């Protein structure tokens, strides 16, 4: 669903810091100059330049801590060096509601830490480290309620802010691109079949290729792939004999087609 | 930890003021408030680093001037009676890691007065203890009572053979006006030293009442014939009797 | 563990010779996000659910009819550079 | 907005005493009591995140947010606690490190006269034996002294003072006036007080 979150990589020593709307980025941290960096004019939202400062102040303040009380404590973890942690924060919404938050801290890129209620727990998978880095976390509660009140009532403030100030932006329909090709041979006197759809917006989408009305199962789903413009581009194919194949089409439904889907004959 | 100065401050109607606070404490946040009687406190400024500052609930007719990290400086632009209160000078950390809740100065008392004409020096006397008392409690109380001074800015204590002392003492926490009548009325003040009545029979002995008084400075002009209200101490002695 | 990236070569609009159109590589999947690709723009480092990094890097140009630019990278897991075409 | 009990509140030595604030603005989420002892600054005493009960020592301070209530409990209340009491709220972050402050309650805590002994003294000035000064001390802590209502009379609010060494409290009030007609006699006329008291 909808969901901002804010995520850290550190490597070991860099350290990057970007804050992100669902898959679109929305906000970068200036290395240099310890500042947040608005990709939009409404990547500030609800929030005033008052407020900004001071969250900027917050994060320059607690990432230091975080970072410094790493190298402080790699040692005594058993972390090995090199080895990198992730982590990613944010609440969600689920058709204009608060459907909840989390922060989540990984290991190597396997889960480590998870922050539960007001305190830190570990996943049971990633062993008697895990535990202990709860109990080093947990030890100052202070530390705990600040996470806490950041999660469960900063967010939710902000992303519902957020939304609405971009309302020009997300919300908005770019009608999709529509053709067709053959793949790569599956074998001798067979084709595949293969549906573009490219450039639209908003994500969600549907490509199935038909006889008809007979909805041809075997249809196979691509990756949604990415471009630098925000719109996305997928691929769906069928292995099919030679001859089946003039009798088929491909039928494409988006929201911005309004009910009149595109429809593609292989003739 | 946070310290302002001065303590105290008479000023004339439209003279001009600066308070200034300082903390050692390596803190951020700094907050003045002012405090008039019975209520809280007032946010009148406060600043969230070096060199920025910003308006609080009743920002009206003061400025501020947050020129280090140690120094939060605060400043009347022209007295009005109405500026007559308790000024707080406060700290804390941005991110506080051992919980909320901000550091306090122990206050500027600062009375604004149309005329300098209506300051006066506290008198000073001290009475001993009753032949009444001493035979049919065993015990002696002596009181002293500070009269007649303006505005509301003394401290009294009480000195034993040339220590401070506390043990025996209760002051009013609050004068009297001598005159209730009256909006710029005279204050009057009390207090009380209990000892042992063999303690207080002893001619060794010497007790003494001081009463610090806090009025005008040698800067303020003076062109009454009584003598210039200044800062002062006024006190009163008394020994022991057989 | 580690595991070694996803390499998808594409183009934003469908290749007509002689038109301007812009060359995307996704690389995916891929842990650690010490990595190396191939006057070029790309996009701020991000992460999937399972912890694993993703990239995009693009170019504007013109599908030519004798040229056929590629994707290379290299990895801690990659032996050799990987290189993918279009 | 904060509503605190305006009081005064004057209890007993050993009572429970419950101050309470109450707000209109959910927002609020850190909560702090502070004690401001006479002509001093405030001190935080007490300071609470979000919905909950901490106890520390003799204290317990109580946060109910549906409600919109605080409350500071005070045990075993001693003399010592006399003071003012203030409460500050803060809203979630970013909340600009502001708070806002109840206009504070005043509580006397009276503490309990083992061994009474109303009577009123007459003291004399230690230069000119002329000036004079009454003083009404010794008498129990439900005793209480009232204002003159003859305004050339003037009367001092009871207190209590401690002699430490000697494990010994006693309260006080003075009365004077330099009008001739004033005597010691009916200088706490207009006071309920005791009929045993000592008069010399
Ligand atoms: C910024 O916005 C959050 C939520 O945004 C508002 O939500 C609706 C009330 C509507 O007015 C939208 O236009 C806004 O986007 C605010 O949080 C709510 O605040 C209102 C009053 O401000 C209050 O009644 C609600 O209970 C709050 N609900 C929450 C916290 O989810 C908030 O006021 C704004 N805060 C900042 C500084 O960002
Ligand atoms: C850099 C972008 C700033 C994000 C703006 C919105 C702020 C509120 C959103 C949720 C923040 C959640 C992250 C919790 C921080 C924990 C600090 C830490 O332990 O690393």
């Amino acid at each position: 669903p909808l969901s901002f979150h804010v995520i850290w990589i550190a490597s070991f020593k860099q350290n990057l810091v970007s804050g992100w709307l669902s898959d679109l980025q929305t906000h970068t941290w200036d290395s240099n100059s310890s500042t947040i960096v608005f990709l939009w004019p409404w990547s500030r939202g609800n929030f005033s330049n008052e407020e900004w400062k001071e969250l900027e102040t917050l994060f320059r303040i607690r990432t230091i801590r975080s970072f410094e009380g790493i190298r402080r404590y790699a040692h005594e973890l058993q972390f090995e060096y090199p080895f990198e942690i992730q982590v990613t924060g944010g609440c969600e919404l689920h058709s204009g509601k608060v459907s909840g938050s989390f922060l989540q801290l990984a290991y190597q890129g396997s889960d480590f830490v998870s922050f539960q209620n007001n305190s830190w727990l570990p996943y049971p998978v990633a062993g008697n480290m895990a535990k202990h880095f709860c109990k080093v976390l947990n030890q100052n509660q202070h530390e705990n309620d600040i996470t806490h009140n950041l999660l469960s009532d900063t967010c939710p403030r902000f992303i519902l802010g957020l939304l609405d100030a971009g309302k020009a932006h997300l919300q908005r329909q770019v009608k999709p691109e529509a053709w067709l090709s053959h793949g790569p041979s599956p074998g001798p006197g067979h084709l595949q079949l293969v549906c573009h759809v490219s450039g639209f917006y908003p994500k969600p989408v549907w490509v199935m290729w038909m006889r008809g009305e007979q909805e041809q199962q075997g249809t196979q789903r691509g990756d949604i792939l990415p471009s630098a413009d925000g719109t996305w581009y997928l691929r769906a194919t069928l292995e099919v004999a030679a001859g089946e194949a003039a009798d088929l089409s491909c039928r494409v439904k988006h929201s911005s087609l309004e009910g009149q889907d595109i429809v593609l004959y292989w003739e | 930890g946070v310290t302002q100065t001065p303590k105290f401050r008479v000023l004339k109607t439209g003279q001009s003021m600066t308070l200034l606070c300082a903390q050692d404490m390596n803190h951020e946040y700094m907050y003045w408030y002012r405090q008039d009687p019975g209520m809280g406190l007032r946010l009148i400024h406060y600043s969230v680093g070096e060199g920025t500052t910003a308006k609080g609930e009743v920002p009206d007719g003061y400025n501020v001037s947050r020129l280090k990290k140690q120094n939060f400086l605060l400043g009347l632009e022209s007295a009005a009676p109405s500026q007559t209160s308790v000024y707080f000078c406060a700290s804390r950390y941005f991110l506080p890691t051992q919980g909320m809740g901000a550091f306090f100065g122990q206050g500027t008392r600062l009375t604004v007065v149309e005329d300098l004409n209506k300051v006066f020096p506290p008198e000073v006397a001290v009475f001993e203890p009753s032949e009444a008392e001493i035979s049919h409690t065993q015990k002696a109380t002596l009181v002293c009572l500070a009269t007649g001074f303006y505005p509301d800015h003394v401290e009294l204590s009480w000195w034993v053979n040339g220590k401070e002392v506390h043990s025996g003492v209760c002051t009013d926490p609050q004068p009297l006006k001598e005159q209730p009548a009256l909006n710029d009325s005279r204050y009057a003040l009390s207090s009380r030293l209990r000892v042992s009545a063999t303690f207080w029979q002893n001619p060794r002995n010497h007790f003494r009442c001081q009463v610090q008084f806090y009025g005008l400075s040698e800067n303020d002009e003076w062109t009454q014939d009584r003598a210039k209200p200044v800062t002062q101490i006024v006190s009163a002695e008394a020994w022991g009797r057989a | 563990i580690q595991r070694t990236p996803k390499i998808q070569v594409y183009s934003r609009h469908p290749a007509e010779n002689g038109k301007s159109n812009f060359l995307n590589c996704y690389v995916s999947g891929f842990h650690p996000s010490d990595i190396e690709v191939d006057k070029v723009e790309h996009s701020d480092l991000s992460f999937s659910k399972d912890w694993s990094f993703y990239l995009l890097y693009y170019t504007e140009f013109t599908p030519t009819e004798k040229d056929e630019y590629a994707c290379r990278v290299n990895h801690v897991t990659l032996s050799q550079p990987k290189i993918v075409k279009w | 907005e904060v509503e605190q009990d305006p009081g005064p509140l004057s209890v007993p030595e050993g009572a429970i005493v419950s101050l309470n604030c109450t707000y209109s603005n959910s927002a609020f989420q850190y909560f702090m009591w502070y004690r401001q002892y006479s002509r001093k600054g405030p001190e935080l005493l007490m300071y609470t995140y979000s919905s909950g009960n901490k106890e520390d020592g003799r204290f317990t301070a109580q946060v109910d947010k549906s409600s919109k209530y605080i409350s500071l409990f005070i045990r075993d209340s001693q003399p010592s606690d006399s003071a003012t009491y203030l409460c500050a709220m803060s809203t979630s972050l970013p909340n600009a490190g502001k708070s806002t402050f109840g206009d504070g309650t005043t509580l006397t805590v009276k503490p309990n006269i083992q061994n009474p002994d109303p009577a009123v003294y007459q003291l004399r000035d230690s230069k000119s034996s002329d000036k004079s000064v009454c003083l009404f001390t010794d008498f129990d802590s439900q005793t209480n002294v009232s204002q003159s209502k003859d305004s050339d009379v003037y009367i001092t609010d009871k207190c209590v003072l401690d002699m430490r060494s000697m494990d010994f409290k006693s309260n006080s009030a003075v009365a004077w006036s330099n009008k001739s007609d004033f005597a010691c006699a009916n200088a706490f006329n207009n006071s309920i007080i005791p009929e045993d008291t000592f008069f010399p």
